[PDB]
């Protein structure tokens, strides 16, 4: 009369789907990423990873990538270190691709887990604690290179203008750009001039990406750049984000993922809280701010909503904002962003969400 | 009628476990979970066995078998949980209770969400 | 200028230790056992227990006895279903123990993993989802025995005053009972009377346990027993818990561990709620009921704290209650229980608690 | 008052204090294993008014304990300042990296 089936695949097109990455702090050994529709607030699915996962969508839209630590026996046993391959509307495991037992654990920041711009290979950070950037061959499903080079620097920033090029922030406050081969290995590197003062005026690591230059802001509400048109890295700042009245109430950056560009307006989203000390750069959002990468001007500020982390839609011209447990949708085709709605629940503890490549 | 297939009801009246058809369910309702009342979220497996029991259908006054399969081999789905008990019983009476995990037999039992598959007139 | 150190003992002796088996159903995978002290509601420790766990400590009081689900990519790959022991002191893994992938995937009754009398064995509910009841010897480390002979029946209730011997609850209102030789395999077995109609009168399956008899409550607050004190088991029943004016307001119990016995005073308590109805069986608790075994009267009603399951101290005249995520703390040394305290978020979603062995 | 996030010991401290999880500011919880490796803190005593560098060593090899959870982030850097982090497990070299507890563990001056 009725019968109950599987093998069904998301309901909703590819271009309406957002991912929650889900770490369940509490429960941090069932972390797992919850597949939204964000039209509309509906649950279309999820992919359990384990402990800590990390997730991003394969840039062509047809796999999700996960990185995650098994055990075992969870808490005893050998320890695997893994990638895996998902099919992206049947949220099936495919492929699991080995790692060396030094994935980093940690936080869900963009830059841990990326892609080269091409799709070709995934790029990853390790942490034994000794730091090096790890490089899976998507083709061969296999670990193809230790990147030791970036011994000292923390995250990935893929090139959006080349294949097969990143960048990572290093503890000299300069970047370091490594061009990959097409096997893998490091073909070319080079180091940039000092961007910014560790000591002085420490950057957040999460960029305003555009397609041929990264921003950066800091603890103190700077901005710094990165201009990689070309094969060496310039880079440049501070300009302050700060006017005069907003020094008053000593305005800082606080967030985790925090910043976001849009690419067609130079229009930099950052999130914002008055009464800035030590201490509090990982505060909520009191006001989210649009910022003219351009005149180096504020054109708009909106209440945040207690968010934390943010993403940004070109084609669209959307950006959500995660508060932790609760996600917003903004509407940024003009300079003041508009709120659609609120799906709230999408996770317990949250601190990055994304959306389908389209 | 439309009261026998939740394909055609709306979804807040289906997605609740006051919905009639749900009168023995222990678990998150798939329908919440990005599948329907009788497809499991996209990854997850039917269970092929369940607990069954009868429920009353107050909109056209019969009763109904319902058999309360579970989708497997994913982990918890968490929205929409449920817990009603009407005609449930103990262990002794093992294909009427609901207090076990009915993916117990699964290439993976790892219980991700339940639901109520309409079998016919009781 | 300090050190930190690991390999620390549980800080309050094991009189005052409880174990809250948290089944954390929002994320399954990743129950545990939490260890609290009741006389001031510390939190002492944990036991990790993966997908389901259940929980025991060991006769002696020497150890903890988990049993769990793995998969080696936890949502794939191969099923092993294991015991576990562990040090009840150090909270430190010790062993596993491999059963057949069979072992209960449910809530935790008290009844799905049990031991012996004498300790030697670990007596298990297995569902396939035909049921058996396993048996571990513990000395060896080996699954030893499947009792199929218990197929369609459901649940372990050890024999205080025997061994190596439990009783199980059948589908036909009727109780198996097991004898084990010293080996862990079945030497004999029997089969009860009819003790209650399974159609007409079902019985929670949570026995109100003495030394050598076990009462059960039904479904519309009626009491059956089985006396196991002679050789074979004698059963009768029912006994009413409701008076008149219980029965106009439709009391019935309601809970999942949700009876406890008294040894002492022959007293029973049992988890009630009214408007009782099809489909009300697993309601919180109203009220707790204190019932006289002997003259079948109740002696006792009290607020229940919208409390399922509960557990009973006989040394020490104590029960706990809980709700899901609260403990209660009552002194039972008099008829009328007395509140003594509340553990607030000992569990997430816990319906099982236990003392830790003294006697 | 140590079981408060507010403590001035814990003043990096992101994750569960291991004091309300049945050990204390230096003792790992029964089971649990200390981490050979540590993000480090400066923090001020406001009781004798001088500032005091404290190791956050995390507890290990079991599931997460779940209570008194905190967030502080005094002096605390991004992952370019490596050992100055908190947004990372330093149970991540330990036999099993399960993530149970930390602890804020006074080195000195």
């Amino acid at each position: 009369r009725e019968v109950l089936t599987g093998g069904h695949s998301v309901s909703a097109p590819q271009e309406n789907r957002i991912y929650v990455m889900d770490s369940v702090f509490m429960h941090l050994t069932e972390s797992r990423v919850h597949v939204y529709d964000y039209t509309n607030g509906k649950f279309l699915g999820m992919v359990p990873t384990a402990f800590n996962g990390h997730v991003q969508v394969s840039n062509d839209g047809k796999k999700i990538y996960t990185m995650t630590t098994y055990h075992e026996r969870i808490t005893r046993g050998k320890r695997s270190d893994v990638v895996e391959v998902w099919d992206a509307d049947k949220l099936t495991f495919e492929k699991e691709i080995s790692l060396p037992p030094k994935r980093v654990q940690g936080l869900n920041y963009d830059g841990l887990f990326r892609q080269t711009t091409d799709g070709k290979f995934i790029v990853l950070q390790n942490a034994s604690p000794a730091t090096s950037i790890g490089i899976v061959d998507v083709a061969k499903g296999d670990y193809v290179e230790d990147v030791t080079a970036a011994a000292g620097c923390w995250s990935v920033i893929p090139q959006p203008n080349r294949p097969r090029s990143f960048m990572t922030i290093c503890g000299d406050g300069g970047l370091l750009t490594i061009n990959l081969g097409e096997d893998g290995k490091v073909a070319s590197q080079s180091r940039s001039k000092q961007m910014f003062s560790v000591k002085d005026d420490p950057i957040f690591i999460a960029p305003a990406l555009d397609k041929d230059k990264a921003h950066f802001v800091s603890y103190y509400g700077n901005v710094y750049s990165a201009d990689f048109s070309g094969d060496e890295v310039k880079v440049d700042g501070p300009w302050s984000l700060l006017n005069d009245e907003d020094k008053a109430k000593n305005w800082v950056p606080g967030g985790y993922n925090l910043v976001g560009l849009h690419r067609a307006s130079g229009r930099m989203y950052v999130f914002m809280h008055p009464d800035g000390k030590e201490g509090t750069h990982k505060f909520p959002a009191a006001e989210i701010w649009v910022m003219d990468t351009k005149t180096k001007q504020r054109v708009a500020r909106i209440p945040g909503r207690d968010a934390l982390s943010m993403t940004i839609d070109q084609q669209r011209n959307l950006m959500l904002t995660l508060d932790g447990g609760n996600v917003n949708v903004y509407d940024i085709s003009q300079p003041e962003p508009k709120l659609l709605r609120t799906i709230e629940g999408a996770a317990e503890a949250s601190l990055q969400v994304q959306f389908h490549p389209v | 009628h439309i009261s026998l297939n939740p394909d055609l009801a709306n979804e807040d009246e289906v997605n609740s476990c006051d919905y009639w058809r749900h009168c023995a369910v222990d678990g998150f309702l798939c329908s919440c979970c990005g599948g329907t009342t009788t497809t499991c979220p996209p990854g997850s497996t039917p269970s092929p066995i369940s607990w069954i029991g009868t429920c009353h259908n107050p909109h056209d006054g019969k009763d109904y078998l319902i058999s309360y399969h579970d989708c497997c081999g994913k982990t918890a789905c968490g929205r929409c949980q449920c817990n009603t008990q009407t005609r449930e019983r103990p262990g002794y009476e093992f294909f009427l209770h609901n207090d076990v995990n009915w993916c117990m037999a699964n290439e993976n039992s790892t219980f991700h969400c339940t639901t109520s598959v309409l079998v016919g007139l009781a």
